């Protein structure tokens, strides 16, 4: 529990960005469950999204880990709810804190990356029938990710 | 005079935090790399001070520790933006701006490095700097 944890903690505890929660395990503070709404007027409008984010042994020279646990249609979220997002995997600075991660990811979830260099099956689906793409989402958020 | 070594320099800093209570939250330091026994590199933190344009502000800092530390002052660089006039505009804190650095003592630890920039953020005349948005690098 550096100071940086500690402070970081307080601040997403009490200045989360809108629309978003963040909230240390007891067993274990590096530990974060974590809630992102799905954005308004987007396909996941209603749901309600389910995240858990680890700060390894590293953090800050390395990034968070942070996964999706309800399950999203998303092209830049796979299978067992890993996030393809740049500042998570190559673009991470130590400067950047966990309240900048999860903005991101709210805001991937409005705009979508389907042109991401490592190709997927939903970022195709997204590209080849953008609507049809959309539609499956509502479907899985109202499936999978009900309040 | 009898000089402490480098290497056993910054084993009493690297002490100083390991026995730090955990009172001072508003300035840290510590070891960026798990592995170097030489301790190169550090990471700092400053919360920017109360009732300034930096307050409450988690700001990122590197430190290197050369050759020569603690003879000549630590290299000091800003990772988080800051519009501060001892921080030049890749975030280096300038030797010749820094009260601290200008006037060095060889006594002066990495931690007192951090609170008197800390200080500088908090003085009349820094307090009201326009500072880059939040979350800021260079």
């Amino acid at each position: 529990l550096t100071t940086r944890i500690i402070k970081e903690t307080e601040k997403l505890q009490k200045e989360c960005p809108p629309g978003i929660t963040a909230t240390p395990t007891k067993e274990n503070p590096r530990y974060f469950m974590v809630t992102i709404q799905g954005p308004p007027q987007s396909c996941y409008e209603g749901g309600l999204f389910r995240l858990e984010l680890f700060l390894p042994e590293e953090y800050p020279m390395k990034p968070p880990k942070v996964r999706f646990l309800t399950r999203i249609y998303h092209p830049n979220v796979d299978k067992v709810g890993r996030i393809c997002l740049d500042i998570i995997k190559d673009k991470w600075s130590p400067a950047l804190l966990i309240n900048k991660v999860l903005l991101s990811i709210q805001i991937l979830m409005s705009s979508p990356n389907p042109d991401d260099p490592l190709a997927n099956d939903v970022a195709e689906h997204w590209k080849e029938d953008e609507a049809s793409a959309l539609q499956t989402a509502r479907e899985w958020t109202r499936k999978y990710a009900k309040p | 005079m009898v000089e402490v070594p480098r290497n056993f320099r910054l084993l009493e800093e690297l002490e100083t935090g390991e026995k730090g209570t955990g009172s001072n939250q508003n300035v840290s330091v510590g070891l960026r790399d798990t592995a170097d026994i030489f301790f190169h590199y550090w990471n700092g933190t400053i919360v920017g001070p109360p009732s300034t344009t930096f307050e409450y502000r988690i700001l990122s800092l590197e430190i290197y520790c050369d050759e020569n530390y603690p003879k000549v002052p630590p290299h000091i660089r800003f990772l988080s933006k800051v519009n501060l006039p001892c921080v030049d505009s890749d975030g280096t804190v300038n030797r010749e701006k820094f009260h601290v650095f200008k006037h060095w003592d060889r006594r002066t630890t990495m931690e007192l490095c951090l609170s008197e920039l800390r200080k500088e953020m908090a003085q009349p005349q820094n307090r009201k700097l326009v500072q880059p948005p939040e979350g800021s690098t260079y």
